[PDB]
């Protein structure tokens, strides 16, 4: 069914990993959940087909935005894509680019897109370009 | 609730978790021996120790350490933990010893684990350092004699999942006992390392017996019959310093192959013996992590280091590394405390009895056992008097056990030497004696005594060649297919020989785990202790694939001791069913529901004539009861499948107290 | 899910609920069941504020904007829990 | 008067230019004029090593005209062969225990010496029978202090870098431990 | 009760009887070096110590093994039940 | 689940994997607990006092919050790795 | 004293070292089979028990001569070392 993508890593928690666990499964694709030591037992942790513990030592929000374990994780796992849901990483520029660097899809848009919506100036900058209105 | 078989039933301990090192993700392997052996085949590797000046570290933390130390009871998941590290932190030891000896055995007999499945994924975690095994000539790491096509395919499977160095020994330094087992060798592109057995002590011209000049003639033969290293197994530590400096000395001057020492510290020497061992030119030595290291277990790997880093002749071992590795072990050892009953300090008797390292804790064991804890002392002085009627024999496994064997039986029948010499002929000995003295274990230098012989044999004729090269090879076809019957599936070829080495044991394991799965995968303490009330635990099925486990609480056993354990798997609780083994206010039933099956009256239980299980009709006889002697028989108030029992045979009773259910 | 454990780390998030019909006012019966036959115990839930918002007339008109909540202050009071069930088994449990 | 010289670095080393094997040579002079009978080199530590110890014992037995008692720690594990290396230099005692209450960081075993040197050129005077005998005893009298056998009880090669002496190392293991660092007890030693 | 102070409270094990050396009636212990002291001082000891050729041994089972492995815990009991064996089986030591 | 006062009345060991668990470091007993359930704490603050062969130690708390449960009194013996308190995050 | 047998029952005792006539495991383990009853007479060497330790089965055999007294462990119980299983009056 999919082309490229034969297993995602969700890198996100709750309710958006779940979500996004459960369309992999439907689209035939396995999927690789992520956990802080503090999510243990957090339920998303048991609806993906794998999972690996995320962040060690680090406080609890600092877990799911280490960019380099994550990385380690989708390598060590195979992971073809990861999808970042909402929250967390899913707007960073790097961990983005990051994807890229390693053959990795990222499930969202370009880098640049993310560096043009980043800044709310560059963002009405492109609104106005764009030729729609704007706030005063 | 029934605690692990052969230990004291004790609480779980709160363990420390190990403290593994930290690799960092990318980090890669240095090539080692591996690499040579995988080029340049044996001869690439020989050719590369003999350019060594310094001098060549073979580590037996994961085989002959723990073997000595902890009955070889270290399990695999503690064992795979460490290896990635290993293979980054000690990249320049000749060889890793992980596996043979009982190795081999315990797993699947005492682990219910694959000694199989241990090297292989070892093989995988340590790509770049030889791999090497402790082989007996004879009959590989099985129990008895076996057809030489079976030695054969054993060897060609461990050479094939991984094994490098084969350092094959015989029981009674027979060099024809090892022939088999080094042809195969050989022939499957590995490097042999025969060994001889080190046994007396060359220093005193007294013994006349086992002298320098018969181990150099024992060196010269098996550089003949084609060995690439000559070992030296020390087994029971009684090779001295001075004796060593020259017995490796001579050595060197005698054969061009590089030499491989092999010793115990049980007298509290064996770094001497290895620094002049050093001194002498010795190529390779083997030694332990430190927290695996000391008496009956190999010398530090790390004392010796430091006990040569200001002499002539270092070691290449990266100190600090081996520090860190040293520090899991620390940790993991407290897990085998039921285990670590080895004494731990020097014991210099060796010198007299000349006990093995291993068989020594064994045979005490065996000595309280059959009652004669008081007597140990007597039993070690047997022993020697018994080496000295077998004319003075090579004891490491199994010429070892016949040793023992008999100087148990002779302190068990209050019988001395005179007495066996008197009444042999109408004293029953000990199989393995008989076997002994049979040749079923090989040809003794300076043959059998003869008087002690016949008196053995009652009759019977000795043999005098290799006891299975008269063995009807095994037909592996005909195996394969009578194991497939036995499994209920198709086995692999390792299964196929591990079943014909060790058969009883090998279905054993295979019941065990069609039972309870693959517990290899379990963590050392939950193997052996289960869990506490209120802990949880990971356990790790597969790389990313964890069941997290919680126990909540322990139900309160019906009649036949049945318990439900309530534990939450995953956050979904389950109940499951445990059957009590030792069993040291009784339950009303609930009047709502007509399943539940009441006594009507106080008395007691004349008998229950029903099991759980059975399938039954309104009316049917449950169970009979007693008021006042006066019987009554409890009936089936409908059709149904009876449930549980909460009562028995004799058992009294109350009005009102739940006896039986029957389900609809 | 029965049996977890929220923590203070991250959202408080238990489950988000959604409602359908053809019209706003039919998914709008049913957000009311909905939300009212849920069943949560162990910890405390927005639940009554929920209900507020979905049963007050300006949501039901459609007619709402930016300050609504921040403006209406009857959204802030709570009918007093019904807790009968909790206070017969502290009896039971401490007879028993 | 038994007076006695701490051991502590390593002269092998000089890098380590503070205590060296001149320092060590000073002090026993100093300590002869001073007025000791007999000079101990007490090794609390276990850190003299076996080449060191050659130098150290024969340089010292060239300098003072009094006999050399040394005292070491198995600790390491070497603790014999530097035995063996002190010996060959000329010293004149050294200190033993029963091999049951020997080892790791205790002394050396006394039978244990006796048989590592007994085919050598220069030997100990103790009845190796004897002292088995002895030893059967602390054999079974170990097992009454259990509840108090809590030393490692394997190498420990650690020592030359921390320097912690024998009893210290198990004794303040215990406060850290005691004080919730029982999980840092390496940071501990680094510091 | 209570149990002993410092330590898990924990049933009294079943222990072996130690294996006490059987020295005779009438055995006479050999003189070592408090003689020598006694008769010739420090100094009497110390020559008597230059001449001797082999290495000799202080034990240190009684003060520093015990000190380093049990925590000094080794009572006066087991110590003089040994003592006379101690100085019948070991008459050579130095100290 | 519902908490009743037992009017009228074997020992647990901490789960190391929760850092809420305060555990017993050492073998003794306990003189004295500082703190009630419900208490409000932050890191470092005394939790209890406990005594080892008599040399007194000051269990802390592992950081900020509120403390939940008690598992022992005054005067009760304890052992390495019992569950004395738990400090909720 | 008087003996009242418990017609329905619901920590293990170690042998007193000092008297002979107590008999007690060797070894941790289990029973398999008790041989002999109260009452019994029997020879030095006789059989009275049969205990297992991981498996390897062990005869436990009369210190002596005498009459076999109390018996404090049945098929099946699990015993450590040095627990008290039956006691031999001389
Ligand atoms: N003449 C000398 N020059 C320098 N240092 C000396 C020495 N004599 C003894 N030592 C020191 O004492 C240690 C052990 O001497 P030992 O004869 O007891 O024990 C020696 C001895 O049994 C034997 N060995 C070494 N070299 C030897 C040689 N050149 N001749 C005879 N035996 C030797 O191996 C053992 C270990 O020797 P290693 O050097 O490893 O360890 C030596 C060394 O550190
Ligand atoms: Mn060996
Ligand atoms: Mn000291």
């Amino acid at each position: 069914m999919m082309n490229r993508i034969k297993k995602v890593l969700v890198a996100n928690r709750g309710e958006i990993a779940i979500r996004v666990m459960r369309a992999c499964t439907e689209l035939k694709i396995k999927t690789v959940a992520i956990y802080s030591q503090e999510d243990t037992g957090s339920f998303h942790r048991y609806k993906s087909d794998e999972a690996y513990l995320v962040g060690a030592g680090k406080k609890p929000i600092d877990a799911y935005l280490d960019i380099e374990n994550i990385i380690e994780i989708a390598k060590e796992s195979g992971a073809d894509a990861i999808h970042p849901g909402y929250g967390f990483l899913s707007e960073n520029i790097e961990f983005a680019r990051r994807c890229e660097q390693e053959g990795i899809i990222f499930v969202g848009p370009k880098s640049k897109h993310l560096d043009m919506f980043g800044d709310k100036i560059k963002a009405k900058e492109q609104a106005l370009l764009a030729d729609i209105p704007v706030i005063p | 609730v029934n605690g692990f078989p052969g230990i004291k039933h004790r609480d779980k301990p709160v363990y420390a978790e190990p403290r593994l090192p930290k690799i960092p993700y990318g980090s890669q392997i240095s090539p080692g021996t591996k690499q040579i052996l995988d080029a340049k085949g044996p001869e690439g590797v020989v050719d590369w120790v003999k350019k060594q000046e310094e001098v060549l570290l073979t580590d037996t933390t994961l085989r002959d350490a723990h073997q000595s130390l902890l009955a070889t009871r270290v399990r695999s998941k503690d064992i795979f933990q460490i290896a990635d590290a290993m293979a980054h932190l000690l990249p320049n030891m000749f060889s890793f010893e992980m596996w043979g000896g009982a190795t081999f055995d315990v797993a699947y007999r005492f682990l219910n684990e694959d000694p199989w499945v241990r090297l292989e994924t070892l093989r995988k975690q340590i790509p770049n350092v030889m791999f090497q095994m402790l082989l007996r000539g004879a009959n590989a790491v099985g129990y008895k004699n076996y057809p030489d096509n079976v030695i054969r395919e054993f060897v060609k499977q461990s050479a094939q999942s991984g094994v490098d160095v084969f350092r094959v020994f015989d029981s009674l330094n027979w060099i024809k006992g090892m022939e088999v087992s080094i042809d195969a060798v050989r022939e499957a592109g590995k490097i042999v390392e025969a060994a001889i057995c080190y046994t007396g002590d060359i220093d005193d011209d007294t013994r006349t017996k086992y002298t320098i000049d018969y181990y150099k003639d024992m060196a010269k033969e098996l550089v003949a019959q084609g060995t690439h290293i000559l070992g030296i197994k020390d087994m029971a530590g009684l090779l001295k310093p001075q004796a060593a400096y020259r017995l490796i000395g001579e050595l060197k001057d005698t054969v061009d192959v590089p030499i491989h020492l092999h010793t115990h510290d049980t007298s509290g020497n064996g770094i001497y013996t290895y620094a002049a061992a050093v001194s002498a030119g010795v190529d390779i030595v083997d030694v332990a992590s430190s927290a695996m290291s000391g008496a009956t277990s190999q010398p530090s790997m790390t004392g010796l280091y430091y006990g040569l880093v200001n002499g002539n002749r270092q070691t290449n071992l990266d100190a600090q590394n081996s520090q860190i590795i040293n520090h899991y072990w620390e940790d993991v050892r407290h897990y085998y405390k039921d285990f670590d009953n080895a004494l731990n300090s020097p014991q210099t008797e060796v010198y007299i009895h000349e006990m093995p390292g291993g068989q020594y804790t064994n045979l005490q064991q065996q000595a309280i056992a059959v009652g004669l804890g008081d007597r140990w002392d007597e039993v070690k002085e047997m022993y020697t008097v018994v080496n000295q009627m077998f004319g003075d024999i090579v004891k490491v496994t199994p010429s070892s056990k016949v040793v023992g064997d008999l100087a148990l039986f002779m302190v068990q029948n209050e019988l001395s030497e005179e007495d066996v010499y008197e009444k042999g002929d109408t004293i029953d000995f000990p199989d393995s004696v008989i076997e002994f003295f049979m040749g079923e274990i090989g040809q003794p230098y300076g043959g059998f005594p003869e008087k002690l012989q016949k008196l053995v044999l009652k009759g019977r004729t000795p043999l005098t060649d290799r006891p299975g090269a008269l063995m009807e090879p095994v037909n592996f076809v005909e195996v394969k297919a009578e194991l497939k019957e036995k499994m209920g599936y198709e086995p692999t070829e390792k299964d196929v020989i591990s079943y014909i080495l060790y058969p009883k044991v090998f279905l054993d394991y295979q019941e065990m785990i069609n039972k309870y799965g693959d517990v290899t995968v379990l963590d050392t303490p939950t193997f052996y202790k289960g869990m506490r009330l209120g802990e949880t635990i990971e356990v790790e099925l597969e790389k990313g694939k964890i069941l997290l486990i919680k126990l909540n609480s322990i139900g309160e056993p019906i009649a036949d001791g049945t318990r439900v354990i309530y534990f939450e798997l995953n956050g979904q609780p389950r109940e499951i069913n445990i059957q009590d083994m030792n069993v040291q206010a009784r339950r009303k039933i609930d009047t709502t529901n007509p399943e539940h099956v009441g006594a009507t009256m106080t008395g007691s239980v004349i008998q229950v004539v029903v099991k759980k299980g059975d399938s039954v009709k309104k009316g049917d006889p449950l169970l009979i009861t007693e008021a006042m002697k006066m019987e009554t028989t409890i009936q089936a108030p409908f059709d149904g499948e009876v449930s549980s029992i909460y009562v028995s045979d004799g058992d009294t009773i109350e009005s009102g107290d739940l006896l039986i259910e029957v389900n609809r | 899910f029965q049996g977890t454990v929220v923590t203070p780390f991250y959202d408080s998030l238990l489950v988000k609920l959604c409602t359908w019909g053809m019209t706003f006012e039919q998914a709008t019966r049913k957000m009311r069941r909905n939300l009212i036959e849920f069943r949560i115990r162990g910890v405390k839930t927005n639940i009554p504020f929920l209900l507020n918002v979905v049963r007050h007339p300006d949501f039901a008109s459609g007619n709402y904007n930016t300050s609504f909540i921040d403006t209406t202050p009857e959204l802030f009071k709570f009918p007093h829990i019904r807790d009968r069930g909790t206070k017969t088994l502290r009896y039971i449990g401490n007879v028993t």
